[PDB]
């Protein structure tokens, strides 16, 4: 009955953690965006979403065609997927991460709704073993472990109890540590001794003894939990992929990917935000290939990809599938999105939808006012169209207009107007086919607001590299 | 503080003269 995409949160209201899409076809992007506005994420954060099929273990890439009923049975979860280790900027040994900042505060990567989502999905990747207690060998390091996931497993239930307004007593006896623990943890705890089970309930109940009402909200609970998973968790927020051939090519001495006329994974590719792109055999240590700024492009031929630098050398991969393919170009193009150029993508055979449309009908993305005003500034004359900051389906068409700040100074006032899907300009009576049409019949116009008037005499366009809020600063 | 402030993006009613 549908393609039915599982949430780790409803968002703000509540209700079953699911969205049923039941459209003849959709794109991937289409889905992340409706479910993205359901759950409060706004235009700035919709990029850092996508969604994984659990069962194949790929995520999908945002052009993805989901067609109901052909994929009424298919397993899928919205996810943030772009993830910036340390962003929260808790860890003093590791870099700070933030959005550019206005030229010469919106400098934040996650709004509220974000937060609390990342927060829902930690939980389930914490309980989910994406730290295993399997992977230690000393007794310093299983101890360590223990004690941190309760220690956690406090922090979730601390949080349930803040949420639901209730006091953390009546939480702790409708919800068990042994569910807030990573399922590693309570195999063990199951599989071992009556006497350790007893103890460990003992050493749960002394973690509630000393807790505070009042101490910490509900904000500080998520980020000290978050904070704490990404110490205990190595591999969380972090994509490792397996390849089954891999070779490193200088291209003035062959091409790859080159045509011809599937066996167990040799490598894994590792993909970070603040680390790019590395790889290692499967003694260890994971070799360096780039940064996302690096890469020129990215080349896709049936399950093999070729990653480009800059100095014309090549990272050529085998894949195990082509959806595996997919999955692997759209990770790296999108960490490219967020880091490198916010208007220019690797792959067509992954690129974003609606960037391909804003490529090319010259739209901005959701700019704050601070960068617009630098673009508008120059002339007068000049005009944008770039993606609402608040609505996720509105477009802004923007002038500038002379004014007087207080002490007597010339100042720069924005006039915003909006564009509505078929595209029309509230106030103009006419309709277009696309953005880009739209803004060619507005291309020597005179535009009326109030008593004033706007020569809408050249569009400003989205410059390759150009720094904005939609650009993700690596410390 | 932590998290991006919200912008929403005040607007206004248009209108246009051709050539």
């Amino acid at each position: 009955g549908g393609l039915k995409v599982l949430l780790h949160w409803a968002g703000p209201g509540g209700g079953e953690p699911w969205v049923t899409f039941s459209e003849s076809s959709l794109t991937a992007e289409e889905v992340c965006i409706h479910i993205a506005h359901k759950v409060g994420i706004t235009p700035p954060c919709f990029n850092l979403f996508a969604l994984f099929d659990a069962q194949a273990q790929v995520w999908l890439p945002p052009n993805h065609i989901l067609e109901i009923p052909r994929d009424a049975s298919l397993m899928l979860y919205f996810r943030i997927r772009f993830y910036f280790r340390n962003w929260h900027g808790m860890n003093p040994r590791e870099p700070a991460v933030y959005r550019c900042g206005p030229p010469g505060q919106g400098m934040q990567l996650l709004d509220p709704a974000s937060f609390e989502y990342l927060f829902e999905q930690g939980k389930h990747e914490f309980v989910n073993d994406v730290a295993s207690l399997w992977e230690l060998s000393t007794e310093e390091e299983i101890h360590h472990f223990k004690n941190e996931s309760l220690g956690m497993a406090f922090l979730h239930l601390c949080h349930l109890a803040l949420r639901h307004g209730i006091p953390l007593e009546e939480v702790a006896k409708k919800t068990s540590f042994k569910d807030c623990i990573p399922r590693s943890f309570r195999r063990h705890i199951r599989q071992h001794s009556a006497l350790t089970r007893l103890r460990l309930r003992n050493v749960f109940r002394r973690f509630l003894r000393d807790f505070q009402p009042g101490r910490l909200s509900q904000q500080m609970v998520m980020v000290k939990y978050l904070a704490t998973l990404e110490r205990l968790a190595p591999r969380f927020g972090t994509e490792r992929v397996p390849v089954c051939h891999l070779r490193l090519l200088a291209q003035a001495e062959g091409e790859p990917c080159y045509i011809r006329d599937a066996g167990p994974p040799t490598h894994e590719v590792l993909v970070t935000g603040t680390g790019g792109i590395q790889w290692w055999p499967v003694e260890p240590l994971w070799a360096y290939f780039c940064d996302f700024r690096d890469i020129t492009h990215v080349v896709l031929k049936e399950h093999c990809v070729s990653i480009h630098r800059q100095d014309n050398k090549c990272l050529e991969l085998s894949l195990p599938s082509r959806a595996a393919a997919l999955s692997f170009v759209s990770l790296v193009d999108g960490y490219f999105r967020l880091t490198a150029d916010s208007s220019h993508y690797l792959c067509h055979e992954v690129a974003p939808p609606r960037l391909v449309m804003s490529i090319r009908d010259g739209i901005h993305g959701p700019l704050l006012e601070p960068f617009v005003q630098a673009k508008l500034r120059p002339e007068d004359g000049l005009y944008l169209i770039h993606w609402s900051t608040s609505h996720p389906y509105r477009l802004i068409l923007t002038v500038a207009q002379r004014s007087q700040a207080p002490d007597g100074m010339q100042s720069l006032r924005l006039r915003k107007f909006p564009i509505e899907q078929a595209f029309v300009l509230e106030g103009w009576g006419r309709s277009f086919p696309s953005v880009r049409e739209l803004g060619a019949a507005l291309q020597g116009c005179l535009l009326r607001a109030g008593d004033d008037c706007f020569s809408l005499r050249r569009c400003c366009l989205p410059q390759p590299g150009e720094t904005s809020n939609l650009i993700i600063m690596r410390g | 503080n932590l998290l991006l402030s919200t912008s929403e993006e005040q607007i206004e009613k248009c209108f246009i003269i051709e050539n």
